[PDB]
RNA sequence: CACCAUGUUCAA
RNA sequence: AGUGUGGAGAUCGAAGAUGAUUAGAAACCAUUGUAGUCCACACUGCAAACGAUGACACCCAUGAAUUGGGGAUAACUUAGUAUCUUUACGGGAAUAUCCUCAGCACGCACGCGAAAGCUUUGAGGUUACAGUCUCAGGGGGGAGUACG
RNA sequence: UGCUGUUGCUGUUAAAGGGUUCGUAGUUGAACUGUGGGCUGUGCAGG
């Protein structure tokens, strides 16, 4: 025997593989990081899914390049996950 | 107190037939898939004592294939599997 | 179905238990996945078998036991295996628990042609393998008989109400099942004890060529 | 009248595609859909194997070590001609089904 | 042709089946047996069935007949498949140790049992 | 044959026939006016 | 695209209960559909639900039991007099014993019975045996 | 004369089971027409043949004529089966489908139009039953109303114990192969349809053959 | 399939109408095609001069003179 | 892969 | 396909020509050959223009694939994994495992259908008949004809 | 006669989805402003 899923209360595992509007309650996939540029040597927050251009203030160096899906961080600069809320 | 009842009291109904324990669903007179599981009672040994426990599966859930899965369902409702592994 | 009324363990799998479970590999599959059997499946390996849940076995196995124990008639139960690798396994299991068997082909119209000489009509059906028994479950299905079923991880589920997941395919995990099957049983009935091992060796529950 | 195939006798998906340019038969040069004509890639010997021994002992280039060239044909038949050819036979009707993906 | 039709084939096997011990492999001698066991008009089926009865022998001597079922010899099989050997092979593979994979040594480590002694990782 | 009885002549040349038949009449009428 | 959310959810209900589920999903949700739930769950015909809120049209999931037959709405809602009821139950109903029609009065939604009880009409929402 | 050859007919015989419901209620076949025989008392039980019709098969010599025979089987009082049956000769067909029949019966829920007052009348609730292109539709009606229905369907109806119903019909209804058995259907559907009186739980009595599972092996023993 | 809106009547109204119309019988009803052809006019019986005997031969597979009038 | 066209009317 | 005006005209080829076949053959076969076939512009709007299956929306069971883009390497609180190439459209490229949205589909449970068959791609969820709109059909011919 | 079908028809193959798309009248059209407490008595209410 084997626990019966519960379509109001899911599992972890059936809830984390679900497109992010399947979802029981909707909600972004995004997330916001600081980021330490690698010539400026300052702190700027990015959009993970940025689109445009992004820029240190001090540099003015590109800190990603755009995708189809994330941005991509340029080598060199360290990244840190901001919490959600 | 099942069935249908006269203004008299008189149940008029010629038989009550099963209902499924994973459905609700009546078991009709022509089925022939449909079955009935006893499983044996246990006392505090491993010995059966006297009794068992019934459990009635329309044939329609066997034919989909889903009669396992509903008698694991019923004998974790009833207590008699247990639904996970102890903490060690 | 190792819960009673009281809420004692008797029923658990023990150390020795899992022991012979692991020894013959009953817990291997067949790397092929079936819906049905999707939820008795732990996981997979790096060859890519899959690995069954030996608590699911195990609570699948005793509430098999009890159901068999429940039988008050033996020889009502009837044990099918047309694998051939199963045969010597049923014949051993119906010697010590008195129930019925057959081995080989299953002849169609056994549970159903009423004026063959040949007609029985068991009260539960036991099959080695869901897919090669496929004659027997058919047949059950139009005369009421319920089916308790050795399922790998590939198996069909039609018409089967008990499934005991395990390795089903080889000699050794056959004979186990069998044999630990048979001896749940006699000790549900009472008529061997617990505390002692049973003395029967699962090497004659083992199927050896006719050579 | 009645639908023999459920693809029609072609690979040609309700909603795949419009038209699909033909071509001419192999045998008869009959206009077909190259979806739907009998496709056969035939790897034949040039010689047969009594006077390819034959050659082989009189060439100083083929022999042991080295094999003569074959002839590599895409061929494309219209129905009527596979069939008459018995490149491709009626079946019965539960063996209509039965495809193969690779060359046997 | 000269096949047996089923009604030789039948009575050759059930004279097999019944005088296994008088027979052998000779035609002449198995066809005398068969004129006294066997009652019969046709003197040309009794020749009959002492050709199959005979090749029905010759093939036992090789190996099993289907269809042919003697009692000695089957039950001279299962007395012999029911030597037990001294102790059990699932015991000496438990003493000579048990290797499980990865997967499974998560859901050992999982059981409420915990480990099995003998079980290592492998 | 691909389709059922036409309990008739091939139902493109009843058609082409009834073509010009009609082509003959509106010429006749063309000539009376 | 959708024009009725009522017949949307009965429709989604009443194919679960067919299929022989112990849980449904409803979307999208609305006040109608879930005073249409009350009355099927005042009748016993279907067991709890639940309202989960997404900050927009909501979803709902509900228990069932194994009671229900069929619901259904009816459109358009073809308003309907104290006397017609009658005619309702015969056209639409298996029986004059059990199942009820659904109506929309300014009293509130109700089930055809208590309609009749209150003497009042209005226009059926649907139906549910 | 008749020697039981199923538990179940062996039970019967030895008067073990003694009412239809028994056997209803775990839904198990009916192999020997026997059984019928004995649970329904003499007098209580009534057949008719419905149709018999002639089939055809084509040969290299002209062809080859059967008869199909329809046999309707009812009590009156909420049992009702149906037996269709091929033979080469008239009267072997009517045989076997008058046993076919009676290894078809099945029981008929009946019910009250409105006021619960006296036996039930009519159908618990609207059916319908279904055969080839043939369906028939039965609806509960009021008392004195009478069986609405063409002569085939109202024959069945009054021989499964319907007083009062309405009926309508579509398809081939000509087709009376598939008439008879589109009523037979719908008349079946009456004990599977779950109202609101048949809520209650109930408690899981035994199956017989289970019950007398000792005494039936001492039958097989001698 | 049909419309189904509220407020949809005109629409179920004209589909009939234009649908009667194939029905030969509500078409013969409602034109006069038929009335003019018809011989009686209309009138279930109509009174007339016999200008000759006539015998008609009978359709196969039957074989028959049926005496007729020309009236 | 030369060339094979036709079979009076009902009814067994 | 056909029409008009300019181009173009290798190939194939309605019409036609010749040679065979045949009782006849102004058919099929063979050798040819006009209009065409190709392009520009302008007409025509007659296809088995087919999935012979209207559009939008909802529900819907299983296995193996495929195209495109992304993400990761008493009903339980979270339950892996690589391979090959690699001085410039290169922090690259493709595979492997898993997830996902969108697309053409395959063998596959209900249920449906007169059946053939259809089946998240419905022809299912319908006499237990109501999500919305729209087109067409009402025995076979006459006839898609006559008239306007 | 549910063969005119609002109730209530049919349209893959029986008669019948328009070759495709745009599109006006017309028909149809997502959710939300919300349904109250307290007290007494009473009812297998229930966990
Ligand atoms: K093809
Ligand atoms: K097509
Ligand atoms: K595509
Ligand atoms: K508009
Ligand atoms: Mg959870
Ligand atoms: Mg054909
Ligand atoms: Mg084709
Ligand atoms: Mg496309
Ligand atoms: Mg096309
Ligand atoms: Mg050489
Ligand atoms: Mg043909
Ligand atoms: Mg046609
Ligand atoms: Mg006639
Ligand atoms: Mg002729
Ligand atoms: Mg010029
Ligand atoms: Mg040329
Ligand atoms: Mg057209
Ligand atoms: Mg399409
Ligand atoms: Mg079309
Ligand atoms: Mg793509
Ligand atoms: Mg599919
Ligand atoms: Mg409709
Ligand atoms: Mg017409
Ligand atoms: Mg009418
Ligand atoms: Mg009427
Ligand atoms: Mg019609
Ligand atoms: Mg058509
Ligand atoms: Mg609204
Ligand atoms: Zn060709």
């Amino acid at each position: 025997g084997f626990f019966d899923a519960d379509l109001s209360y899911p599992t972890v595992r059936t809830e984390r593989m679900k497109h992010k509007r399947r979802r029981l309650v909707q909600g972004p996939n995004s997330y916001f990081m600081d980021v330490s540029c690698p010539r400026c040597r300052q702190v700027t927050v990015v959009y993970s899914h940025a689109t445009t251009s992004v820029e240190c203030k001090g540099c003015s160096k590109k800190l990603c390049r755009p995708t189809g899906g994330k941005a991509l961080l340029v080598e060199g600069c360290g990244y840190r996950r901001k919490p959600d809320h | 107190t099942i069935g249908m009842f006269n203004e008299e009291g008189e149940n008029v109904d010629l038989y009550i037939p099963r209902k499924c324990h994973a459905t609700t669903t009546l078991i009709e007179a022509h089925d022939h898939a449909a079955v009935q599981i006893s499983i044996a009672n246990v006392g505090p040994n491993g010995v059966i004592n006297g009794t068992t426990t019934t459990l009635c599966i329309a044939g329609y859930l066997r034919s989909q294939g889903e009669s396992d899965h509903a008698i694991n369902h019923i004998t974790i409702d009833r207590g008699i599997m247990r639904i996970k592994t102890g903490k060690p | 179905m190792s819960a009673v009324e009281s809420g004692s363990k008797v029923l658990r799998m023990k150390e020795s238990d899992a022991q012979k479970l692991l020894a013959m590999r009953c817990h291997i599959g067949t790397r092929n996945q079936s819906s049905a059997m999707k939820k008795y499946i732990y996981g997979r390996t790096a060859e890519g078998s899959h690995i069954i849940d030996v608590h699911m076995m195990w609570e699948k196995l005793i509430l098999a036991a009890r159901v068999i124990a429940a039988v008050e008639n033996p020889k009502d139960v009837c044990v099918c295996s047309s694998r051939l690798y199963g045969t010597r396994a049923i014949y051993k299991f119906s010697q010590h628990v008195g129930t019925s068997f057959h081995g080989g082909r299953f002849i169609p119209g056994t549970f159903t042609n009423q004026i063959q000489k040949k007609f029985v009509q068991p009260r539960v059906l036991v099959v080695t393998d869901p897919r090669t028994d496929h004659q027997a479950i058919r047949e059950a299905s139009l005369v009421n008989i319920p089916v308790i079923a050795l399922c790998d991880t590939d198996a069909p589920l039609e018409y089967v109400d008990i499934a005991i997941p395990c390795n089903n395919r080889g000699i050794k995990s056959i004979g186990m099942m069998y044999w630990l099957l048979a001896r749940e049983v006699l000790r549900l009935r009472g008529t061997i004890v617990r505390s002692v091992p049973w003395e029967e060796k699962v090497d004659l529950f083992f199927y050896r060529d006719p050579n | 009248m009645t639908t023999k195939r459920r693809n029609h006798g072609r690979s040609k998906p309700a909603h795949s595609r419009g038209r699909v340019k033909p071509i001419h038969c192999f045998n008869c040069g009959r206009l077909t859909p190259k979806d739907k004509a009998v496709g056969r890639f035939v790897v034949r010997r040039m010689l047969d194997a009594a006077s390819a021994r034959d050659v082989a002992e009189a060439s100083p280039v083929y022999g042991a070590n080295f094999p003569m060239p074959r002839l590599y044909m895409k061929q494309r038949f219209c129905i009527a001609c596979a069939i008459h050819s018995r490149t491709v036979r009626a079946r019965p009707v539960g063996n209509r089904k039965i495809r193969y993906t690779k060359k046997v | 042709g000269k096949i047996r039709t089923k009604t030789v084939k039948r009575a050759s096997r059930q004279v097999v089946e019944k005088y296994y011990s008088k027979l052998n492999f000779d035609f002449y001698q198995n066809k005398r047996v068969i004129m006294d066991v066997t009652i019969a008009e046709s003197k040309k089926l009794k020749n009959k069935i002492a050709g199959y009865t005979t090749h029905i022998m010759k093939r036992l001597a090789r190996g099993p007949v289907r269809g042919i079922s003697l009692k000695l010899q089957e039950e001279e099989r299962e007395r012999r498949m029911d030597h037990a050997p001294a102790t059990s092979d699932v015991d000496k593979v438990i003493q000579s140790g048990v290797s499980v994979d990865k997967k499974t040594m998560q859901m050992l480590q999982r059981l409420e049992i915990g480990v099995p002694r003998r079980v290592k990782r492998a | 044959g691909t389709v059922s009885r036409p309990r008739g002549m091939r139902p493109k040349w009843h058609k082409k026939r009834i073509k010009r038949l009609k082509l003959r009449r509106r010429r006749m009428r063309q000539r009376s006016k | 695209t959708m024009m009725s959310v009522l017949a949307n959810a009965l429709r989604t209900i009443a194919s679960a209960e067919r299929r022989g589920k112990r849980q449904v999903l409803i979307r999208p949700s609305s006040k109608v559909v879930v005073k249409f739930l009350q009355v099927m769950q005042k009748h016993g015909y279907i067991g709890e639900f639940e309202i989960i809120d997404d900050h927009r049209a909501g979803k709902i999931v509900v228990n069932l039991n194994g009671r229900l037959n069929k619901c259904g709405a009816i459109c358009p809602r073809f308003d309907c007099a104290t006397t017609d009821y009658e005619k309702w139950m015969k056209n639409i109903l298996p029986s004059r014993q059990f199942g009820f029609v659904v109506l929309t009065t300014s009293l509130g939604i109700m089930d055809h019975e208590e309609a009749r009880s209150r003497n009042t009409g209005g226009k059926v929402l649907g139906f549910f045996y | 004369e008749w020697v039981p050859c199923t538990k179940l007919g062996r039970l019967v015989k030895a008067q073990k089971v003694t009412s239809l419901e028994e056997i209803f209620l775990f839904s198990m076949p009916i192999k020997e027409h026997q059984i019928v025989d004995t649970l329904i008392a003499e007098g209580q039980l009534h057949d008719e043949m419905m149709k018999i019709y002639p089939v055809q098969k084509a040969t290299s010599a002209g062809q080859r004529t059967r008869f199909k025979a329809f046999n309707v089987v009812g009590d009156c009082d909420g049992h009702i089966g149906i037996g269709a049956r091929v033979g080469k000769e008239v009267s072997l067909a009517i045989r076997a489908s008058m046993i076919a029949a009676k290894l078809n019966i099945v029981p008929v829920r009946r019910g009250y139009w409105g006021n619960k007052i006296g036996e039930p009348h009519t159908i618990p609730m609207k059916v319908t039953g279904k055969c080839g292109s043939v369906a028939v539709r039965l609806v509960p009606a009021p008392r004195g109303t009478g069986i609405v229905a063409a002569p085939v369907p109202k024959k069945i109806l009054e021989f499964a114990g319907v007083e009062d119903v309405y009926t309508s019909s579509r398809g081939k209804t000509r087709t009376h192969g598939n008439l008879i058995m589109a009523t037979f259907y719908a008349l079946r559907k009456t004990y599977g349809f779950l109202t609101p009186d048949l809520w209650a739980d109930t408690e899981p009595s035994r199956d017989p053959t289970d019950e007398h599972a000792e005494l039936l092996a001492e039958m097989t023993t001698a | 399939t049909k419309t189904n809106g509220q407020n949809a009547a005109r629409k179920l109204v004209r589909l009939r109408c234009r649908n009667r119309w194939a029905d030969k019988g509500w078409k013969r009803a409602h034109t006069f095609s038929a009335r003019k052809a018809n011989p009686f006019g209309g009138s279930s019986h109509a009174k007339g001069i016999v200008l000759e005997k006539i015998g008609v031969g009978a359709k196969q597979p039957n074989s028959a003179i049926r005496k007729c009038v020309r009236v």
